[PDB]
């Protein structure tokens, strides 16, 4: 939904119409196809919620 | 609000209902197809008064 | 999940 938004240091996802910084992760983004064909793609370590929980 | 004119149009696009990569993943094509239509628009008023 | 769950 929101914009992918930079701080010059980090990067969040924030909605349009009111500054929220979220940290970017697999339950806030969606994917499709790779890296080579997007104009102005950039470099960034996508978090997601369940790694920690590979106890089981 | 400033905005990047790629980024306006993939809003523009997810308005309509298409998920938003589809601009990204064919920018060049979408605006070969803009900037193809406006040069129709000038031939058409170039003729058609 | 349980093709990650496997762990
Ligand atoms: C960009 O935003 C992040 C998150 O608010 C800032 O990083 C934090 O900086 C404080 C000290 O100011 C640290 O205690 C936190 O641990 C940092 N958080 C993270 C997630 O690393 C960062 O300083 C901001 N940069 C600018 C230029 O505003
Ligand atoms: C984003 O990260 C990729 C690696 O995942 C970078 O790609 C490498 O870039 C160097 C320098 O041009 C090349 O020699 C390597 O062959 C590239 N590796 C791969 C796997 O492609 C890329 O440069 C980064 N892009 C940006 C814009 O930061
Ligand atoms: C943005 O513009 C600069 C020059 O002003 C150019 O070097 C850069 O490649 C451009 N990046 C994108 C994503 O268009």
């Amino acid at each position: 939904e929101g914009v992918f938004v930079s701080n010059g240091t980090h990067w969040f996802v924030t909605q349009r119409n009111f500054y929220e910084p979220q940290i970017i992760t697999t339950d806030n983004t969606f994917v499709s196809g790779n890296c080579d064909v997007v104009i102005g793609i950039v470099n960034n370590t996508v978090y997601d919620p369940l790694q920690p929980e590979l106890d089981s | 609000l400033q905005i990047p004119f790629a980024m306006q149009m993939a809003y523009r696009f997810n308005g309509i209902g298409v998920t938003q990569n589809v601009l990204y993943e064919n920018q060049k094509l979408i605006a070969n197809q803009f900037n193809s239509a406006i040069g129709k628009i000038q031939d058409s008023l170039s003729s058609t008064a």
